[PDB]
């Protein structure tokens, strides 16, 4: 069973993991919409109450399962609970990060295509309408956004030729394996990321416009208003976007530190690349969207474009902010070529989880477990591609509700079913430096404690509306799904049979 | 003071289960692992396996696994293993050790004594003590005709120390034996007097004088 | 398995020189910048003792005579300048993979000079005779080289029947080495010869060192 080559090696690729798209578009909205500076408070207790704990957790699960030779959470949830029920709570750690790899490497390939052509010169060129309307009849032409009431997408040649091409790039890094493959990629892209996010905050902190200047974004996501806090809307928020950027709940770091050595560390090593995560996430992430789009449409109006979408704010108003300023066009090219390393080394994060299965489990060789990997997603993104809100579907159901309950039942299962003091002693061995004591009761009662009400929050509030209001269409997507979990199942059913 | 101590002596029958222990201190117990290592006579180190007695996860030899089983107690700081159907080919000395988790130095730094199994189907022998007195002046001690190991050969009650050469036993029959001299000052002896000290676990221990 | 193979299996080092032991891995013991290789010191009766970890750090306590080097599949423990206490077996371990594997170990002689071996015979003890058994031990002590050899006559008779031999490890102090033999007998057939002697072969010299009583 492969290794890590090195400590580096290994921060750079779990921070790769975490390092996604949410630090530059997710969270500058949220941020924002959520009290700016204020923001901050609730952002910072949740990393400590929430982030940091659950992250170590599934850091220390990882590797405890490594030792014996398991990557994936049917088997890790089995040898911390020897119990038929726990192997099929375990089959959700591989649902989930395949479902989301089904529709994620698809919008990964978007922010590709958009460099591609950024990179070419083919991007389109008074109001803020007749300046956005170019790029947004641009992008809906792209992913094939329906002008009729069929909920058919119609995806461009050039977006489906990008997407095969984004799935080869993909099959290229993780059929070389974990060193020779997302490692080597890691040391690559993670600092290459880091110029293009570094280099395009001091570039779009130089642009001023009599409606505004950048530092007036900066001055108003980070000027606290300190009466939202009351809001018990803005604490929810800030413990969804910490477990949102920590990538947690996906089953992906479990995966990942598997393949750490059996008492090499993982507290500062965590820490480490979650620390990462969050510079590029509020220092870096939180200072090119909205500063940039404040700088145009000033002051006035900072609400609405962070009301707007973070998507609507990174695929259709920066890059037609660009297309304005001085050379923006190779501006542009940069900040889609930032999203889609962001995306890359993010998506090969979520496909390795059910990689790992099939060589752990069914006994396959990497070439056949990546490949077949591949095929599974390649085919099952198709559904994504054709069908409306297939791919919102999707992103709930595992990407959002999956995601946290899942989270929830990975604490239990190690911190209560597998034993606390167990757990710790686990978690704290061979660590360059100890846990703060205090977490040993943050992660036995506190961080449990977050998750279920975040659950038992957006369950009460998201559910009914997801069931009743949404088109017909949304069955095909929850039929496949749920087939795709019974898919599963039946792999862990053989798995244990052999 | 990091010290690792194990029981000692343990004889048994073909067959048989035998249970070692190795009582740790001087050091937080949970933050290492206990290590065992089997050693037969004029042989080299064999690693049988590991225990971290913090989560209690164990790992073995497959050579060992189903031999050889790990336990430890976190409460009482200690550390045990289990040898099952005893054969002739499980006698030997094992080693307990602790191994540091600290990285990059992944090694064994405090051992304990080691605990010497025995298994045979002898008997227990008390020893015959003989004064060996001659024809710088050499005494000597000769203890035969006991069983099992060991037997402690101590000459004036621990002083006196040098000049001693206290050979290692031999098997034979099912019975060992074992010798000692003591080179002391023509001046010295029968001048003073000098007494030899044998001891036997299983037994009973004699103290006999060389005169003559 | 990583098997490690020791050369020499054994070794002879004079008090002021060098000793070199290597040790050979079947594959890299190497991770991440630190090497997995570690030695011991073994007297005998007594537990492995650590003298250096991760290939080439010495371990607080020994002395800095002892040296570690070497990287991926080759090592080398280095004991400049020898003495009298280096006395014993060495061994390599690794730690890089489950399971931790020894070398066959490195027995360490002191080279000294030569010296011939005190031989002393005593006759059956008193307590031993009505005892019903009698035997004769004959020390040979404090000689170097380690090889020799004896030879028990009874009425200048060979007598090979009925001999216990066993010799002691290498002195820590003065570097040399120790045996006693031990012929056994009945009472009744040890007070049916004349007389008993023990013949020690030796470099020392050419004709073997004789001790003899006459009952
Ligand atoms: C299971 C393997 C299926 C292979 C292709 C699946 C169906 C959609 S392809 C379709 O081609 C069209 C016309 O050129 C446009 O949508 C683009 O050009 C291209 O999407
Ligand atoms: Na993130
Ligand atoms: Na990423």
């Amino acid at each position: 069973r492969e290794h890590w080559a090195t400590r580096l090696g290994l921060i750079l690729a779990m921070a790769g993991n975490a390092v996604g798209l949410g630090n530059f578009l997710r969270f500058p909205v949220q941020a924002a919409e959520n009290g700016g500076g204020a923001f901050m408070i609730p952002y910072i207790i949740a990393f400590l109450l929430v982030g940091i704990p659950l992250m170590w957790i599934e850091w220390a699960m990882g590797r405890y399962g490594g030792a014996q030779g398991h990557g994936t959470t049917p088997a890790i949830f089995y040898l911390l609970w020897r119990n038929r029920f726990a192997k099929i709570l375990g089959v959700f750690g591989l649902w989930i990060p395949l479902v989301v790899a089904i529709y994620f490497v698809y919008i990964e390939s978007w922010t590709l295509g958009f460099a591609i052509k950024f990179l070419v010169g083919l991007v389109p060129e008074t109001d803020p309408d007749s300046i956005l309307r170019p790029f947004k009849e641009f992008l809906y032409s792209y992913i094939g956004v329906p002008k009729g009431d069929e909920p058919i997408l119609k995806p461009s040649l050039f977006a489906y030729i990008v997407f095969l091409i984004t799935m080869f790039i993909n099959v290229s890094i993780l059929i070389r394996g974990i060193s020779k493959g997302i490692e080597r990629f890691a040391k690559i892209a993670m600092p290459t990321l880091f110029i293009l996010a570094v280099f395009l905050v001091i570039r779009v902190f130089l642009l001023e416009t009599p409606n505004g200047t950048a530092a007036d974004g900066l001055n108003f996501l980070w000027t606290p208003d300190f009466e939202k806090l009351k809001d018990p809307g803005v604490w929810i928020a800030a413990v969804g976007q910490i477990f949102f950027t920590l990538s947690l709940g996906f089953g992906a770091i479990i995966t990942y530190a598997s393949y750490v050595r059996k008492d090499q560390d993982i507290v500062l090593s965590g820490l480490t690349a979650a620390t990462l995560n969050e510079a590029a996430e509020v220092i870096l992430g939180g200072s090119i969207s909205i500063p940039a789009a404040v700088a145009f449409f000033g002051v006035a109006n900072a609400v609405a474009i962070a009301k707007a979408g973070a998507f609507n704010l990174g695929f259709i108003t920066l890059p037609a902010i660009f297309s304005q300023t001085a050379g923006g066009t190779f501006l542009g090219f940069l900040w889609f070529f930032l999203l889609f390393f962001a995306g890359l080394t993010s998506s090969i994060a979520i496909m390795q989880p059910m990689i790992a299965f099939l060589e752990d489990e069914l006994k396959l060789s990497r070439k056949h477990a990546v490949l077949w990997t591949a095929a599974i997603v390649f085919f099952s993104a198709h559904l994504v591609m054709f069908l409306n809100k297939s791919l919102d579907e999707m992103d709930f159901w595992a990407g959002t509700i999956g995601v946290v309950f899942f989270g929830l039942t990975e604490l239990i299962i190690f911190f209560w079913i597998f034993g606390a003091d167990k757990a710790w002693e686990e978690i704290n061995r061979g660590g360059i430096i100890k846990v703060p004591r205090i977490y040993y009761y943050v992660m036995r009662y506190i961080t449990p404690a977050f998750l279920a009400v975040l659950l038992v929050v957006w369950a009460r509030e998201y559910i009914p509306k997801i069931m009743e209001e949404t088109h017909w269409t949304v069955w095909i997507t929850r039929f496949y799904i749920i087939g795709l979990f019974l898919f599963l199942t039946f792999l862990v059913f053989l798995a244990e049979r052999r | 003071q990091v010290q690792l101590q194990q029981s000692g002596a343990e004889l048994a029958r073909p067959g048989a289960s035998v249970k070692l222990s190795c009582k740790a201190s001087g050091y937080t117990f949970t933050d290492y692992y206990i290590n065992w290592m089997k050693q037969r006579t004029g042989q080299g180190l064999e690693w049988i396996g590991e225990i971290y007695p913090g989560v209690g996860t164990t790992y073995y030899d497959e050579k060992f696994k189903g031999k050889a089983t790990l336990t430890a107690d976190k409460s009482s700081r200690s550390a045990y293993m289990q040898l099952s159907s005893l054969t002739s080919e499980d006698s030997a000395v094992y080693f307990c050790a602790r191994r540091t988790v600290t990285m990059g130095r992944y090694a064994m730094d405090y051992w304990g004594q080691g605990t010497s199994v025995t298994v045979s189907s002898a008997k227990t022998t008390a020893p015959s003590v003989y004064p060996l007195a001659p024809v710088s002046v050499t005494l000597g001690c000769l203890v035969k005709g006991y069983f099992p190991e060991p037997v402690t050969l101590t000459w004036n009650s621990g002083s006196l120390s040098s000049g001693v050469h206290t050979f290692p036993a031999v098997l034979q029959s099912d019975l060992y034996t074992l010798s000692s001299s003591v080179t002391v000052t023509s001046s010295t002896w029968p001048s003073q007097s000098i007494t030899c000290n044998v001891a036997h676990p299983a037994s009973s221990t004699k103290v006999d004088k060389k005169i003559e | 398995d990583i098997v490690l193979t020791q050369s020499p299996a054994s070794l002879a080092v004079s008090l002021g020189q060098r000793a070199t032991i290597s040790c050979k891995a079947s594959q890299s013991v190497d991770y991440d910048g630190d090497s997995y290789m570690n030695w011991y010191q073994q007297k005998p009766g007594q537990p492995p003792k650590l003298l250096i970890y991760g290939a080439s750090n010495l371990e607080s306590g020994i002395p800095a005579r002892f040296s570690g080097s070497g990287s991926g599949t080759d090592f080398t423990l280095n004991i400049h300048p020898v003495e009298e206490e280096d006395a014993a077996t060495y061994y390599c371990q690794q730690s890089n993979e489950d399971p931790y594997t020894f070398g066959g170990g490195t027995k360490l002689e002191i080279k000294r000079a030569d010296a011939a071996p005190t031989v002393s015979i005593f006759p059956p003890s008193s307590e031993q005779l009505t005892s019903g058994g009698a035997s004769v031990v004959c020390f040979l002590n404090n000689f170097y080289p380690k090889d020799i050899n004896v030879k028990w006559k009874i009425d200048g008779s060979e007598r090979q029947n009925g001999v216990l031999n066993s010799w002691t490890d290498q002195d820590s102090k003065d570097s040399t080495y120790s045996m006693s033999s031990t012929l056994t007998l009945t009472k009744d057939e040890y007070e049916r010869h004349n007389s008993y002697t023990c013949e020690a072969t030796h470099k020392t010299s050419t004709s073997p060192i004789v001790k003899s009583f006459n009952r």
